[PDB]
């Protein structure tokens, strides 16, 4: 299975993954596609916020579905 | 479906006009204040829509409960991009909005788009959702624009758990407008 | 002599002035191509920022130059 | 032109990471640090320049004083994008190497990138300025991104009046990269 990563800048780039991989893990294939590490990383899918731990079957995602990448700001 | 009576609370701050959402994020709020009117309404025809601008230096009424596409247009008309988004007491406006809507049978709801970044403090803010959460009033925020989530903190308070009536969406600039994105949302 | 204004979504207007005129007259001269009150317009013009009573001599601005606006935020 | 020692503070924050500065706003900030330092140095040979990264956890000294173009380039390559933006503690260790810059004669001078929300307070930030001003340090900022100006008051206090030394620039995403705005601007 391959999805897309849609970051603010247009940018979308393609990740493999199987539908029982981590949302933690997904950060992790996207840190080192992009360079920016996951406690920088926010994952927005269907109007919701993708939180670590849960995995894709959780979220219903499928092949092709486009996840929006914005920034984790923490002490701001 | 159910019957509720809702308030659309629009962010009319100087961050509205903005390029990002198409034609402009106040723009993008008002076609989504006429979608939003025309759905609630035709899921029972006994629902009832108020309007509140949340925002220019003191949130004020825009239209009171209607079944009336006149005067939601007529009162989406004569508000201004201008100000900032004063948050907390928008949402107190609106909670007294609903404790006196007629026919009291009607859920209460607001639902609220935010395109600003938040003044108000977090506990007062938290305080204000354990509040609404107590006096049976379900909350939707629309979150677009700057997107800082205080937010998903708010609605994790607010949300009745036993039925599960507050939802937060994150939406962030694309191909749809906003309106298309708050109809495939589970504010439906 | 007729100038230009570039808002942050790339739309650039072109408005009429001659060199003395105020900032604060520019302005409102945006104002009615746009719609937008000059206490919420900001401009910047070769890095620096306009500022209300100085005009376009003050700046040395001249024919076909290119004005930046901003929201001016207040209260933030 | 002058002889001085200036030091480079960089933004370094989770903001860093932006489509609208070409390519990000972080290495819009490197090309800035290798144009501005060959430039400084080709002014005078005596000229020295420093590099701080000025976020992340802690703002550190990515390089001393030098004429090397190598450890500007090997300080430069080894900071990383991270954390906030430390505005006053940042231009407090500025200052501190500023006083003990070699040589002097060295007028001083300090430029910084600020594309971060200013998380400092207004009161802090202006005593600071009032000292730098008192120990004859000049100040530029280069004031892009999220563009607030606070700044503007900033660089009004610490400019010395009888020579002016202290400037803001205010740039916005555009046609030219962020180096060659730099380049045309009253920093040169």
């Amino acid at each position: 299975m391959q999805i897309f990563v849609k970051t603010l800048t247009g940018k979308t780039i393609t990740l493999e993954v199987e539908p029982s991989d981590t949302i933690e893990n997904v950060k992790a294939k996207i840190q080192d596609k992009e360079g920016i590490p996951p406690d920088q990383q926010r994952l927005i899918f269907a109007g919701k916020q993708l939180e670590d731990g849960r995995t894709l079957s959780d979220y219903n995602i499928q092949k092709e579905s486009t996840l929006h990448l914005v920034l984790r700001l923490r002490g701001g | 479906m159910v019957l509720e009576a809702t308030v659309l609370v629009i962010d009319n701050s100087e961050y509205s006009r903005n390029g990002d959402f198409p034609r402009t994020r106040f723009e993008a709020q008002i076609d989504s204040v006429e979608f939003i009117f025309q759905a609630k309404r035709n899921s029972n025809p006994e629902n009832t829509v108020g309007l509140i601008s949340g925002a220019g230096a003191n949130p004020r009424v825009l239209s009171t409960f209607t079944a009336e596409f006149g005067k939601i247009l007529a009162g989406l008309h004569d508000t201004q991009i201008e100000g900032k988004l004063h948050m907390a007491t928008a949402l107190q406006i609106a909670q007294l909005t609903l404790k006196h809507r007629q026919n009291k049978v009607q859920h209460q709801r607001i639902v609220a788009f935010v395109c600003s970044p938040i003044s108000d403090s977090r506990d007062e803010l938290i305080r204000l959702a354990k509040t609404l959460k107590k006096n049976n009033v379900a909350v939707d925020i629309i979150n677009f624009g700057e997107i800082e989530q205080l937010l998903d903190e708010f609605i994790a308070a607010v949300n009745n758990p036993q039925e599960e009536t507050s939802h937060l969406l994150t939406v962030t600039p694309g191909p749809r407008l906003l309106y298309e994105n708050i109809a495939s949302s589970p504010i439906i």
